[PDB]
């Protein structure tokens, strides 16, 4: 009766940050003790409660958000942060009670000659609300003249390719991100072994 | 100023070339790179924007990539009309400025060779009545671009009063140049003849004019 | 889309203020209006931009000497560059990236600004008449545009009606400090006696326009 934590963490293909993947976790037993005790992670920041405490708390629903960004953009996956990823792609609330996990992904997502399969939203009329997901491909109308779905002057496709090549530095290398959020809204059916 | 580009690039017609652009985290690393083409005598023209997007009217032969701190521009199926200076550009956050590369001069080297057409003009009679004399040697329709011009009074060479342009590409993608010899009406009428000697690829074409 | 056209003095004395205007073809749009310059035989140097909000960003190298403004009245934005020296001799382009500060999509034609203590000089136009050696039915006739300052000179033939086979050569800079230019047109040797050939020489820095008649000898 274990929770599908491996299906999220050890998956082959990760989603792009503009269309981040979310999985609802309920009616099972998880062990943040095992998941955090692995030297595989670059950043393991949990805001609010701590992993040791999480084994004694229970929640009606747990959410695992997974995507891929650059190394220097992991800072943006945090409460009260700004930037392209935080504003247009993935936004965390200021009162965030959850966990941000990231590890390097160069051996898995970098293709020599450039892996331009991973995209990010480059333009948006407004900043994203927390946990909002925008997957629209609508031409961004920077100017007063309409675009009518065709790219051109002041009319730009809102998504941009990541330039992932294994020769570049660490900050420009891909990173896999998993954001754990705990929801209390219902009975609590996601619990630690304790 | 801070973007690094190779000075020169070279290829043969129909082939492909790649012009690279190296910078910093402050520009290419975190900002978008755009590419511009400047045919000599004309304003720069945007070829690539947002790393790989092509504006209206640009063929598929032009392509761009960005990876880390470096950017690359690819020109497929090179033709002689593609000889120009190519610039990369990006915004620098540390400098809070828009930064250019020095530019890459691209030459298509495998073009059909042509011999210079040379026209030598004597001094106008109007210019002689203005007490001046200028011999005009016009060299056109030659490839490759490099050419050497020598002047002769009768059969003795002339080095004083000579000014010669650098070769210039024309509309038909061949090169042209001009040379001038300024003398006095006394000097012009003194000698029996004057000659403009044009050497291109080891061979010589000589034109002569006489008062 | 929108069209940009620069207009400039051409000659500015050292230590004085170089002023240019780029005419926009309304000007209450959300664009960035930029200025680019290029020293003769050198690369592109970004000078700065001005936002329609009035926000301003200049090249760190030139910030103290650069001032740019907007004018809704004349539908134009301007550039002013003070304490000008001979390093400011360049072709100045007005461009715009549009509403997003990125690649410059629309450019101007460009205007040449020469920085020198020398005085303006009008050109002397002489005919290069065709001769018996005429090159196989092909005849070369031209115009000699002599001793002018500064650059540039534009040459047309028969008020632009005769365009085929005209080649306006780049100018030489003499030890005088003056420029000289030649423009040759290829026409049928047949036509040497019948048709009139007139070269139109325009020197905007001197407000001079010369229409010279080229006659056979
Ligand atoms: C994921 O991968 C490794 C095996 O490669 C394993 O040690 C780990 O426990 C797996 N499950 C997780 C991280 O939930």
């Amino acid at each position: 009766n274990l929770c599908p934590f491996g299906e999220v963490f050890n998956a082959t293909r990760f989603a792009s940050v503009y269309a981040w993947n979310r999985k609802r976790i309920s009616n099972c037993v998880a062990d943040y003790s095992v998941l955090y005790n692995s030297a595989s992670f670059s950043t393991f920041k949990c805001y609010g409660v701590s992993p040791t405490k999480l084994n004694d708390l229970c929640f009606t629903n747990v959410y695992a958000d997974s995507f891929v960004i650059r190394g220097d953009e992991v800072r943006q996956i945090a409460p009260g942060q700004t930037g392209k990823i935080a504003d247009y792609n993935y936004k965390l609330p200021d009162d965030f009670t959850g966990c941000v996990i990231a590890w390097n992904s160069n051996n898995l997502d970098s293709k020599v000659g450039g892996n331009y399969n991973y995209l990010y939203r480059l333009f948006r009329k407004s900043n994203l609300k927390p946990f909002e997901r925008d997957i629209s491909t609508e031409i961004y109308q920077a100017g007063s003249t309409p675009c009518n779905g065709v790219e051109g002057f002041n009319c730009y496709f809102p998504l941009q390719s990541y330039g992932f090549q294994p020769t570049n530095g660490v900050g420009y290398q891909p990173y896999r991100v998993v954001v754990l959020s705990f929801e209390l809204l219902a009975p609590a059916t996601v619990c630690g072994p304790k | 100023a801070v973007l690094t580009q190779p000075s020169s690039a070279s290829s043969t017609p129909g082939q492909r070339v790649i012009i690279s652009c190296s910078g910093s985290s402050s520009n290419i690393g975190s900002n978008t790179v755009s590419w511009y083409q400047q045919v000599p005598g004309a304003a720069p023209k945007l070829l690539i924007y947002f790393d790989y997007r092509r504006p209206s009217g640009v063929p598929d032969r032009f392509s761009g990539t960005r990876s880390g701190t470096s950017a690359s521009l690819g020109i497929s199926g090179l033709q002689s009309e593609d000889e120009a200076d190519y610039y990369c550009a990006a915004w620098d956050d540390s400098l809070s400025a828009w930064v250019f590369g020095r530019g890459t001069k691209l030459t298509v080297l495998g073009q059909p060779k042509a011999a210079p057409s040379v026209t030598l003009f004597p001094p106008s009679s109007e210019e002689l009545q203005a007490n001046k004399a200028t011999l005009v040697c016009l060299i056109s329709d030659f490839y490759p671009g490099a050419v050497t011009v020598a002047w002769k009074a009768d059969s003795s060479p002339v080095k004083a009063g000579v000014e010669t342009t650098t070769p210039s590409k024309q509309s038909n993608n061949k090169y042209a140049a001009s040379s001038y010899l300024s003398l006095t009406p006394e000097q012009w009428k003194s000698h029996r003849s004057y000659s403009c000697q044009v050497t291109h690829e080891g061979s010589t074409v000589e034109k002569t004019v006489a008062p | 889309q929108v069209t940009l056209r620069e207009s400039g003095p051409g000659l500015v004395k050292p230590s004085e203020t170089l002023s240019l205007t780029c005419a926009v073809s309304l000007s209450s749009v959300n664009y960035y209006w930029s200025w680019i310059r290029q020293h003769p035989g050198k690369g592109l140097e970004w000078i700065g931009y001005i936002y329609y909000s009035g926000s301003t960003n200049y090249n760190p190298s030139l910030k103290s000497r650069v001032t740019m403004s907007l004018d809704t009245s004349k539908n134009q934005f301007s550039l002013k560059l003070s304490s000008v020296t001979a390093a400011d001799t360049a072709v100045y382009y007005c461009a715009t990236p549009g509403a997003i500060m990125g690649a410059l999509h629309i450019w101007g034609q460009g205007t040449l600004v020469t920085v020198s203590s020398a005085s303006t000089k009008g050109p002397s136009v002489f005919p290069l008449a065709p001769s018996s050696k005429t090159s196989g039915g092909t005849a070369a006739l031209g115009c000699l545009v002599k001793d002018y300052f500064p650059e540039p000179v534009t040459v047309s033939w028969n008020s632009g009606a005769l365009t085929s086979g005209v080649h306006t050569f780049p100018a030489v800079l003499q030890s005088s400090g003056l420029y000289s230019l030649s423009s040759v047109v290829t026409v049928p040797s047949s036509s040497l006696g019948t048709q009139t050939y007139i070269c139109n020489v325009n020197h905007k820095p001197s407000n001079t326009k010369v229409d010279k008649k080229v006659e056979p000898k």
